[PDB]
């Protein structure tokens, strides 16, 4: 209950007392580990943004990133780096172009490559967390492109360069799955398979069609690379789930996050980040509340807890704030992160009991997206 | 301001998120940075690319198509700022998303977004989003 | 009398007595059958016609006169942009001053000069009726006043219903009496959301009473040139077909290789496209629009060639602004844009799509 | 009092019934003049900044400028320009530093100047109006630069190139007065008359010392150049004027804003720009409140107003809100500018009567300088 | 929370604007950008300028000469801002003035301002 | 007892028999008239000392003894950096460690060994009296010890009052006796706020107890050879002083260069300055610190001579990151910086101060 910034001040007290010196100097941040949480403000658009970096165990902010324009940030799971793919003009927001790439040690923050992207070729959007993407080997970087048509570039961190973009059909996210493939979401429903380890064009394959044309998937579907199950919400909160750990498409029952009854009673998902996964817990965490259908990037107050293999729920949480965005640590005992963009706050919940532990507030003008790394 | 309320328009107040023609704007409100309902703020750049809704005009009730058209080339205004998502669907329907920096065509490259304007292009509904 | 004036225009328009040689009348290009364009194969295929001398083809293609009589009178506006009149270089005012034209034209109905034309329609009593009843006792003996007058029935007759009746799929889908298919639906937002509702719709912003898909005003688009109309055309290969700089008083360089933006009303049953008719296919027409935005290799092909499109006949004055619009169209768009044109064509000429 | 956004409202539903085209476009603002105010936006020291340009008969925005960071905005009293000098850096806060200042179309807001000041030589400090000055001919742009010692950079703005630094004493602001002369002001509490050339050791010449070394003179002291006249008042409220019209310095009495039982009780001014100088009218305004001593760039609720000759209080006004900084129009019957920090609004009143007539909000995230133009 | 009353200085809590050292900041407290009383955040660069003030320390009567120092090279923290200006002296006596971006010495020439450490250097 | 031995300690501070030919104690170069530093002008000025035999200069500016017992026993810190120690490049441990070698040096007082050093002390009753007393019977009988016992004494003695006494006008300041005038309270705060305090302050933070103005770390600041003191101590014109590396043990290449910081306390009246005594005014010693922050051209010039300061003996491992702090000293604030560190002198040598 003493909070840290008290508890700072009496320890600046007793080193006064003391005689105790010290030299002022530049801090690390503490060793990545399960419960640091990162926080992305895109800013409601700004020209430049920051991530805080954020020990989710204390609730302290650890550390800052600046970024560009509506950057997409990336943490390798294990723990080893971060990065983001950025853009920046030579005077604000006019002039010349330069999107980048910058990959930053995770303890002292300093940037250890900055790979420029040519011709711009970054797709600015409102921050969609697997519209960039690491491969589980951390050396790749894969980033979206809409414009003059959605293609992907591939970034070779280990060699510290761009390489080249690859022609896709008319698809959007990018989940890796291995060192040369990952998948996509089509326009006409099925996923794409993009297999890029030859050079030339890719090997593209599509699965069938897994979701009709008046059935629409949410641009936050959650994603974990060490499970290869990619969680996918639609509107009305049903959810699609696919494996893809054999390396092909495999799709798993569908499961719905609310009752029929919940639904004719208004109950939708929405917000931003809406859905989590635990890999551990095969947990899906969905964000919900009553709701208009065309109101789905609406704060939500609730969240519902259900069981991956079976659909089952396990819980509905008030949680006492308008919640945007959620996330998960990937830990035992995990946390529950619940960001609202409106208050700048996260609050960090225990995500077994649903109760708010702590909050870290000013986190920025608008932040709107929660990245963990899964490290177990 | 029930935020998950249906939205309700008016045809009383550009400058204010309910109103009707602004029902899958996502951004800033051009009238309040020195543009209008229809026009650019000067220094901006108008985007020639679009998306479309068909937004209810409570008046006459007729339905309107509405391509908003993004002001490009300056950091976001931070007036008036709104977001509708009424009939708006995710991006890979990218004609009725609204995340997208939509400031493709804009002159001199422009591709920072600071507002939006709503102007009428037809008469129209859509089968996802009809009134 | 507005009825008797477009009456009297009907009887003109499938007269053959207008041509020189009596071989062929409006009708024989604007075959109504084929929304009045012009089906025969000559020696380009169909992007040029033949006239009246069996031999002289022209150097554009046979534009449908349907929905013509929409098109605002030829004027600058406050912009600086011409807009409006007849011709793919609106080097014709409106109907009136065009319809003399292909009278007078030798590549195309020959007759040699206005009195010849007034005799031809003096030599039928009918005409004698007809014209005196609308224009007074002797009009046909004045070549002056008979020309005008045949000039002016037919405008009249092109103004009728008949050539715009705003029937396709389309019309009845903006009166709420059907909807559009999802591929039409998707067409029509593809349509009104990238560029082409820049050039082919008739206002900025607003709801336009009788739409015709187009804003009347004039643009390169960088087109090549068509090698066999434009062998067809006799004009030489050292020709350059300016556009609208090519109308008499016009002289701002900004404006050669310019042409009118045309009605897309009818143009799925219209082909070949442009102003040269150089695409068979509506889709190719489409397509040309990827060379401006599209970085894959096969956007700088011509699909009916599997050759390069070719570089623009006029390299200057291209609506690079409009055109570069940082956005290609899949497969899957422009499907569904031929989709869309499809519902403008007119209830009548449904049968032609097949 | 229909509001802007009615008005408009019911302007586009009468244009809509009438079916009435128009072309959407780039709009151009009005033309400037007396009534036209910016406001400067410094962000509270953020990497990047906002410049809002308002007509204050309407209270509008009728445009926006993006700047770097804490730029020095100036506008030239007879409308034909504004300008900036700027700061900008290669990865948002980090990496290259590049000075520059833009010139601005004041219709357009185009830039038509866009000058490389090299060695990254401004003096970055929270914003002063004095630190970057235009001669009056308009041809020229003087900047203060700190570090390694004061100079002050002279930008030709009609060759659109940087000319020369120009060593000066320890001395701070600077007050042009003619196309190659401005005065400063030195720690000793003389001014300094720099007389400058293309090339060679400027003539500087002190005046008298005209303040005791415990008087302190606030960062913000009023300057009409049209007038010659500086009004630099004191943390007490005593305000010095110095007329420097002659072309040298001619020291005038001393006049006290508040009267000795207002400062007994507590009164002194406080904000940032505390003071404002209406030319025509030979009027002083001057931001103040009860506050301690050392909160002097708290704001303040209240202005006086005082005749410049005489020292004789003509109103004190009760603003009704928090203002940080004052400034005036300088036409007939003019507008007295309150700008909130804390409320991001400047309100707009009578000058004669005090009444707020309008208000313009959301200016930014802590704007704090206003500016206007003396086109009389 | 009058902004005007005279400030007082409380020795409990460093992230809050009235911690006594803190009595001629202006900027952010460091310690709430993940830096700590006397130390830079990760990423960003201790300056070598530096800008005194007497603070008033309530715990033990006695004032100190904190000569604060910013932590530069990243955009403004934007936690726990705070302007107090105790003893704060205009420009032109630079050594007691807070508005001046104190970031010189800073590693590879660092200007932008992030937030203000507050360390003791003397008794005054 | 801790009396007693600092009362043999200065007994010997002051005997030349300490010296091989008898001319010459601890205290002819380092003169208590003098704030324990050497008056006596030689082949180069005041720069370098003349040893006993009349005709050897040293290589290094003679220190004061003022202060020096506040320096730490040389060590590493955590940090890496090296502190503390004696002579300007801290190679003898601490003041009992130091005391014995200007004994045997030949370029000093030149006694052969340990053994003649015994010998002069048991010519004279007196030590063997004092000596006897504090060490036992016999102690001067036996070299090693009568050596290590003398080295003992003279540490005692360095560490009375009479060398430290902290009664300067800073400290009677600090005390609250009296005030700065407002040049020296500038002085002052240039001092606090500019990077001198990044060295010449006992602590990083916090409020030290005896301060000497000293963090006693060791910094490579980029002076110039003393050419005339170079040329008199013979050690050749190809000869570099390495500082800290010459330290036994010290095999750090990162560490040639560097001199330990020394101690502002009397430096007014210390002239002339640094190791090799380069500088004849304190004024030059402030302005040198210009080179690394003033774009001026007269920044690179040394006053004293009209010509460039010179290249560093040493071009590697200078603190940069300290010295170019971007701000130069304009020349109202070196005035405050003089008159400040005038502050720090003892007030027995105030009257030193006028000349
Ligand atoms: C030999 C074929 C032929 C005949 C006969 C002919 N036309 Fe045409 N028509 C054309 C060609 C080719 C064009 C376009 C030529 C150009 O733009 O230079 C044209 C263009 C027009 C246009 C302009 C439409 C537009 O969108 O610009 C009108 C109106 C027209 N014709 C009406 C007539 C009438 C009325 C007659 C009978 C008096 C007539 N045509 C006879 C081939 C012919
Ligand atoms: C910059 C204005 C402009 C834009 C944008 C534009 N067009 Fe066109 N279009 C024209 C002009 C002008 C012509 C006639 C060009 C010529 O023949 O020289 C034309 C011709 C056509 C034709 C052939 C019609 C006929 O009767 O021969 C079709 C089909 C066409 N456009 C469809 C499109 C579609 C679909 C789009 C959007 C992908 C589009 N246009 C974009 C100006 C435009
Ligand atoms: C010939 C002159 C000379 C005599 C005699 C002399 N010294 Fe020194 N003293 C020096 C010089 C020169 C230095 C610096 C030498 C160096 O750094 O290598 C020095 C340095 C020292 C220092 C180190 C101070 C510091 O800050 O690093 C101490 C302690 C010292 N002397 C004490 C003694 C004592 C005790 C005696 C008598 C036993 C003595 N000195 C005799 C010239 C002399
Ligand atoms: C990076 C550490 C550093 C900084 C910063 C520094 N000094 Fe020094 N100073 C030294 C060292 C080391 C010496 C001894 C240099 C040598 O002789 O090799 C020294 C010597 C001096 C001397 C000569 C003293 C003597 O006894 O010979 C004076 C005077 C001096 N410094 C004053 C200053 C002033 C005033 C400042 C601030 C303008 C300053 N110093 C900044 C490290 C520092
Ligand atoms: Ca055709
Ligand atoms: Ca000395
Ligand atoms: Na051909
Ligand atoms: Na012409
Ligand atoms: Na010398
Ligand atoms: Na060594």
């Amino acid at each position: 209950q003493e909070t840290q910034g008290q508890a700072a001040a009496r320890a600046a007290a007793a080193d006064l007392a003391a005689g105790q010196d010290d030299e002022p100097r530049i801090l690390e941040a503490p060793a990545p580990d399960a419960r640091r949480v990162y926080v992305n403000d895109p800013a409601h658009f700004a020209a430049v943004t920051q991530q805080f970096v954020i020990d989710g165990e204390a609730g302290r902010v650890i550390g800052m990133i600046d970024g560009g324009f509506l950057p997409n940030p990336v943490v390798a799971d294990d723990g080893s780096f971060i990065a983001h793919a950025s853009t920046v003009f030579s005077r604000i927001a006019r002039g010349e172009r330069t999107d980048y790439v910058e990959v930053f040690d995770p303890v002292t923050l300093l940037p250890t490559a900055d790979i420029e992207l040519p011709d711009a070729p970054r797709f600015l959007v409102g921050t969609y967390p697997w519209m960039t993407s690491l491969t589980p080997d951390g050396k790749t970087l894969l980033f979206y492109q809409f414009s003059p048509a959605p293609a992907v570039g591939v970034v070779d961190l280990e060699g510290k360069a761009f390489k080249r973009m690859l022609d896709v059909p008319d698809c959007y996210h990018i989940f890796p799955t291995a060192p040369d493939t990952f998948f996509m979401h089509c326009r006409d429903g099925s996923l794409a398979k993009v297999a890029f380890g030859t050079e030339g064009t890719p090997e593209i394959t599509h699965t069938e069609v897994f979701h009709p044309e008046d059935e629409f998937l949410i641009n936050h579907p959650a994603y974990s690379q060490k499970a290869g199950r990619l969680v996918w919400p639609t509107y009305t909160g049903k959810i699609h789930q696919i494996d893809l750990s054999s390396g092909d498409a495999k799709f798993l029952p569908a499961v719905e996050a609310l009752t029929e009854a919940e639904r004719a009673d208004g109950w939708r998902p929405g917000g931003w980040q809406q859905v989590a996964y635990h890999r551990a817990l095969d947990r899906i965490y969905l964000l919900v509340d009553q709701r208009d259908e065309w109101r789905h990037k609406t704060a939500s107050r609730f969240v519902v807890v259900l069981d991956a293999k079976t659909g089952e729920r396990l819980a509905k949480f008030e949680m006492g704030h308008e919640i945007d965005s959620i996330n998960v640590s990937q830990d035992e005992k995990p946390l529950l992160y619940a960001l609202s963009t409106g208050d700048k706050t996260l609050y960090i919940h225990d995500a077994e009991s649903g109760e708010e532990l702590r909050s870290v507030n000013q986190l920025g003008h608008g932040p709107q997206v929660i990245t963990t790394a899964d490290m177990g | 301001t029930d935020p998950r309320a249906k939205w309700v328009p008016q045809d009383n107040d550009i400058q204010a998120c309910d109103y009707w023609r602004h029902c899958s704007i996502d951004g800033n409100i051009c009238d309040c940075s020195g543009g209008s309902l229809t026009n650019c703020p000067p220094g901006t750049k108008l985007a020639t690319a679009s998306w479309v809704a068909s937004c209810y005009n409570p008046t006459d009730g007729q339905s309107y198509l509405i391509a908003y058209r993004d002001c490009c080339g300056y950091n976001v205004s931070g007036r008036c700022p709104c977001l509708n998502t009424e009939g708006e669907l995710p991006v890979y329907r990218p004609e009725f998303a609204n995340d997208i920096i939509w400031c493709f065509g804009a002159e001199d490259d422009a591709m920072t977004y600071h507002c939006t304007i709503s102007p009428i292009v037809g008469k129209a509904s859509h089968h996802h989003h009809h009134h | 009398a507005d009825d008797a004036l477009a009456a009297l225009g009907a009887q003109l328009f499938v007269d053959p007595a207008l041509s020189r040689n009596a071989t062929q009348s409006c009708a024989t290009c604007h075959d109504p059958a084929r929304a009045f364009t012009d089906p025969r194969e000559g020696k380009a295929g169909l992007a040029v016609s033949v006239g009246d001398d069996g031999q002289s083809h022209g150097d554009r293609n046979t534009p449908t006169l349907g929905y013509a009589a929409l098109v605002p009178a030829f004027h600058r506006d406050a912009n600086g942009k011409y807009k409006g009149g007849q011709f793919w270089d609106g080097r014709a005012d409106d109907l009136k001053q065009q319809a003399g034209q292909p009278m007078l034209n030798p590549v195309e109905m020959a007759m040699p000069d206005r009195a010849a034309v007034a005799a031809r329609l003096r030599d039928d009593p009918a005409y004698r009726t007809g014209f005196e009843a609308l224009f007074g006792k002797g009009v046909l003996d004045d070549p002056e006043r008979a020309f005008d007058a045949a000039a002016e029935a037919l405008a009249a007759y092109q103004a009728t219903g008949e050539f715009s009746p705003f029937d396709s799929k389309y019309d009845r889908v903006m009166r709420g009496e059907e909807k559009f298919t999802p591929l039409e639906e998707f067409g029509y937002t593809v349509f009104i959301t990238f560029n082409c509702r820049l050039c082919h719709m008739q206002r900025k912003q607003g709801v336009a009473e009788r739409e015709t898909f187009t804003n009347f005003e004039y643009h390169n688009i960088g087109l090549p040139v068509n090698e066999t109309a434009r062998e067809a055309s006799g004009l030489g290969a050292d020709h350059v077909d300016h556009g609208l700089l090519a109308r008499p008083g016009i002289e701002d360089p900004a404006q050669s290789g310019r042409f009118k933006v045309p009605s897309l009303r009818n143009v799925a049953v219209t082909g070949p496209y442009m102003h040269n008719g150089v695409f068979t296919d509506l889709r190719t027409a489409i397509l040309f629009y990827n060379k401006y935005t599209s970085r894959r290799p096969e956007a700088k092909i011509n699909p009916e060639t599997g050759a390069p499109w070719g570089e623009p006949e006029v390299a200057r004055n291209l609506s690079l602004a409009e055109l570069q619009s940082g956005l290609m169209l899949d497969d899957g768009r422009v499907d569904a844009l031929v989709a869309f044109l499809e519902t403008l064509t007119d209830r009548r000429y449904e049968p032609l799509l097949e």
